[PDB]
RNA sequence: CUUUAAAUCCUUUAACGAGGAUCCAUUGGAGGGCAAGUCUGGUGCCAGCAGCCGCGGUAAUUCCAGCUCCAAUAGCGUAUAUUAAAGUUGCUGCAGUUAAAAAGCUCGUAGUUGGAUCU
């Protein structure tokens, strides 16, 4: 007897064919596009809108008015909302089913770094997350599958303890100074 | 047919048989539609207008285009009684 | 046809078990006699001793001789045949040599060229066969 | 020529070959 | 240049029919593929499925003929299936695309569950069956895509289905059984009377009637 | 420094720490199934490859290597158990003329199943 707890749970699902063509194309398409590092990363999100389909796909077929629809309907619709993945106006429980991969995609923090004029590509967002140069209101992310959501997504800034930002020069800077 | 908006959301709304309501397919090939001719009652001269009845293949190779024809035709008042 | 009534429970699933002997798959992992004629004991795979390298010949439409290693096996004294893959890997086998031994694919049936070799060897003097074909260790003196 | 390659070597050793630039040639890609 | 030989190749050349759905309404036989041409054309896309060479043994040797499986579509539209054997590979590729233009139907389109939008799943659960293959279509919700055998994947996307469930049996190795079946199976969704087709059928002149005046000049 | 019983680890900060950034990514493959070379040399039914069909007998798209390319990637092969694929155990849902298969015939207990009809 131990007191830990060995719950863990998988995030991606590996497809069942293994070398179909116009699948390997379909998500190399979407690595390039946004700079994913392999093609589990893209698995990964193909997991989420499934299972977030799936649990609108139970819910669709509840009575228009029972108590588990309401409820488990209006939070399943709010998380959405909140992570910009939905509209404010398509707040129905149908449009959970009109949703794909690249309204999530859209929304990592390294297309948002990219998108907000902070990098000049998708790679150098996603080595500038890595590196420590971006926050978020205060706390400075590593992490480039971070889900921004819709109202901490204007306070998005340089991380003040950054060359980029406030700005103590860099290690290399600071040789080459030294140098000469 | 029909969404919740109300648009018609179909190609085309395909023809009926009149004799037993089956759907007339697009390649249903031995399917009839025929006109029969409207007459003035007092002349007996084709008056212009017309009748019209589709009739499905299946009906046509069952061998009942005949009757079929022939009571569409009787509730008309084309045929006769007797 | 079948019964189909609302109280025919014990007619369908007493009739669905004693069908469910005549499959193949079910007699072979249901009855016994099976796994206690596999020398591996439902083993992955197991360990023996070397007794003499032996020379297998391919079946008739194509024309090699396999190389094999006949061998004794530790845990129950069950004599074997197992194929020893690449080439110049019979070079590496002794005799009297601790071996390592797996299945070889078709789980106990022979594999397609080689007559009746169920086997394969992957370690030897308890090194692997593929880090001596690939020259990443060498065989102990 | 993928066409003539394929009607001349279907029956032989190289006739899964000639049917796969075949079909490439002729899927598009 | 199309000199039409037909009534209604007269008719689709002198713009007097505007749809390929005013023939489909009466549904008259179409024998010139340039019909086809004219009326979708320029979104038209297909795909060769399998080229197969069979044998007749004869009394020299034996004759090796190609024949070509050309499965051809209008995405969101139509979808056709043509199969032509020759002697000659490229011959039986373009006869069967032509076979294929010639024996193009119309798809009808549905909603798995409530109709708000376009339509992109099959009306019902349609079957169909050639030679030991059955194959049924089950509608699916929206986004699901198709989960089909690559096979009537091909047929299915070409027809403009966006989502589907399949399920087949039979001998599927057979391509030509396992790709007409699925054809015969989206040939169905128009000869399938739902509920929404229970109006009464006002009908409309042929096209064979309306320019009866327009035919004689010619 | 913080952490801790005391420590370690992580987190926080000094100083040093990158150009072939040699601070070097691997495991399996490249005829089909199944993504990706009838390029090149060696071998010559041998050695071997190949789950299966097959490759190899002096032009090897399949062995042994070089080069190039493909897939997954700090992971990737192999063996065995097991699940799906298997509507090949079938309740949903299979089959029994000729492919495996219906009892020689009738009787007959249990079992299973049992016609309308009452506000």
């Amino acid at each position: 007897p131990v007191a830990r707890s060995w719950v863990c749970r998988k995030t991606y699902v590996t497809p069942r064919r293994p070398f179909e063509k116009s699948r390997l194309d379909q998500e190399l398409k979407l690595i390039g596009e946004y700079g994913l590092r392999n093609k589990r990363e893209v698995w990964r999100v193909k997991f989420t809108l499934a299972k977030i389909r799936k649990a609108a796909r139970e819910l669709l077929t509840l009575d228009e008015k029972d108590p588990r629809r309401l409820f488990e309907g209006n939070a399943l619709l709010r998380r959405l909302v909140r992570i910009g993945v939905l509209d404010e106006g398509k707040m129905k429980l149908d449009y959970i089913l009109g949703l794909k991969i690249e309204d999530f995609l859209e929304r990592r923090l390294q297309t948002q770094v990219f998108k907000l004029g902070l990098a000049k590509s998708i790679h150098h967002a996603r080595v500038l997350i890595r590196q420590r140069h971006i926050r978020v209101r205060k706390q400075v992310v590593n992490i480039p599958s971070f889900i921004v959501r819709l109202d901490s997504q204007k306070h998005i800034d340089f991380s003040l303890r950054s060359p980029y930002g406030g700005g103590r020069p860099g290690r290399v800077k600071r040789k080459n100074a030294k140098k000469g | 047919m029909q969404n919740d908006a109300g648009e018609f959301v179909d190609l085309y709304v395909p023809r009926k048989c009149s004799a037993s309501n089956r759907i007339i397919g697009a390649k249903d090939h031995a399917s009839i539609q025929m006109n029969v001719a409207e007459v003035d009652k007092v002349t007996g001269r084709f008056n212009g207008q017309f009748k019209t009845y589709a009739i499905c293949g299946a009906i046509r190779r069952m061998g009942e285009s005949d009757d079929s024809i022939l009571r569409l035709a009787k509730a008309d008042g084309i045929v006769s009684k007797n | 046809g079948k019964c189909r009534g609302l109280r025919t429970a014990r007619k369908l699933r007493s009739h669905r078990r004693d069908q469910k002997w005549h499959d193949k798959q079910y007699k072979k992992a249901h009855l016994g006699t099976a796994l206690k004629a596999n020398p591996f004991g439902g083993a992955s795979h197991a360990k023996g001793i070397v007794l003499e390298k032996v020379g297998v010949e391919a079946k008739q439409p194509n024309s090699a001789i396999r190389k094999c290693v006949r061998v004794q096996l530790i845990k129950n004294g069950k004599k074997i045949t197992a194929f020893v893959p690449n080439d110049g890997c019979l070079n590496f086998i002794e005799e009297n040599d601790e071996v390592l031994v797996a299945g070889f694919g078709r789980k106990g049936h022979a594999v397609g060229d080689i007559p009746g070799v169920r086997f394969k060897v992957v370690k030897v003097a308890n090194v692997s066969l593929l880090a001596l074909y690939k020259g990443k260790k060498e065989r102990p003196r | 020529d993928p066409y003539e390659d394929f009607q001349e070597n279907w029956n032989t050793k190289h006739s899964s070959g000639v049917t796969r630039e075949l079909m490439r040639e002729l899927n598009g890609g | 240049e199309w000199m039409p030989v037909t009534k209604l190749g007269r008719l689709v050349k002198d713009m007097k029919i505007k749809s390929l759905e005013e023939i489909y309404l009466f549904s008259l036989p179409i024998k010139e593929s340039e019909i086809i041409d004219f009326f979708l054309g320029a979104s038209l896309k297909d795909e060769v499925l399998k080229i197969m060479p069979v044998q007749k043994q004869t009394r020299a040797g034996q004759r090796t003929r190609f024949k070509a499986f050309v499965a051809i579509g209008d995405y969101n539209g139509h979808v056709g299936l043509g199969v032509k054997c020759s002697k000659e590979v490229a011959t039986a590729i373009r006869g069967a695309i032509i076979l294929a233009k010639l024996s193009i139907v119309p798809v009808r389109r549905g909603y798995w569950g409530n109709k708000i939008g376009k339509p992109h799943t099959v009306p019902c659960k349609v079957t169909g069956r050639c030679g030991s293959v059955l194959v049924r279509l089950i509608p699916a919700p929206r986004g699901t895509g198709i989960v089909s055998a690559p096979v009537p994947k091909k047929l299915l996307m070409m027809a403009g289905i966006d989502d589907c469930y399949t399920s087949a049996r039979g001998c599927t190795a057979t391509l030509g059984n396992f790709a007409k079946a699925t054809f015969d199976a989206i040939s169905k969704t128009y000869s399938y009377l739902t509920p929404d087709l229970w109006k009464e059928t006002v009908f409309t002149k042929s096209p064979y009637q309306e320019f009866t005046d327009h035919l004689v000049k010619t």
